[PDB]
């Protein structure tokens, strides 16, 4: 086509989900990790992780209000990642890169797992 | 704004 | 911090957001616009208008399922400015762009107004 | 990734 393009409107985009997110606004789900509890906007779970697109686009699990994840998660580590989806920014260090990259391989989020799997080889 |  | 940033995250998850849009995956809204209708996710719409921010941040109206705009609303300029919302591409043209900019203005999408200036003081 |  013949269309322009705004540059920075994803990235604004993102910023205000993430500023909605902040005040609990039209936030749909409950994500549920060893007993912490995390609100969010169900599309932008999707949009982020392969997990949550297949937990959201089924029949009955579309649903849900509260989502519970498997007992191994980190809490930390789900709301770094919880962080990334809203931001772009990841908040990896030496003392939590073991749980975000066991947490980004359970939420299916491809880039994350390259990220970690990089840090951790540069260490050895 | 840009040509995409 | 000390974060990271994956640069193409903003852009990525509005695509997706975008091919849920093309599904009708968790579509939470209907905007009607002089008998025309438009299916869409109430965040989006919010994180781009200031218009659908105020709406849909009213106590009484975050609850409804159709939203309809002033019958002056042109269809297609709606249709265009949807469209910007979840791809950052605007169809701006010689035959729309008065309806562009005064749908851009209604629903208070700031940087689509400022172009739409721009292009017409352009061909004056 | 880049360092923002
Ligand atoms: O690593 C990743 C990140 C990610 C996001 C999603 N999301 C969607 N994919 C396609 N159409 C719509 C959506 Cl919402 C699916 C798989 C993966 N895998
Ligand atoms: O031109 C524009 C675009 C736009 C978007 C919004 N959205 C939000 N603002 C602040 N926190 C959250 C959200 Cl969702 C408000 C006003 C305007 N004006
Ligand atoms: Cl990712
Ligand atoms: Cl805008």
């Amino acid at each position: 086509d013949s269309c322009i393009q705004f540059t920075r409107h994803a990235s604004d985009v993102l910023l205000n989900l993430n500023r909605l997110r902040s005040r609990d606004i039209l936030t749909d789900v409950v994500i549920v990790v060893s007993r912490e509890q995390f609100r969010a906007h169900k599309t932008v779970l999707m949009a982020c992780s392969g997990l949550f697109y297949s937990i959201f686009t089924d029949q009955l699990k579309c649903n849900l209000s509260v989502i519970n994840l498997d007992p191994e998660i980190n809490p930390e580590g789900f709301c770094i990642l919880l962080d990334f989806m809203y931001t772009s920014r990841l908040n990896l260090r030496e003392g939590n890169i073991m749980a975000v990259m066991a947490t980004a391989m359970y939420l299916q989020m491809e880039h994350v797992v390259d990220t970690c799997r990089k840090f951790i080889k540069a260490s050895e | 704004w840009v040509i995409p």
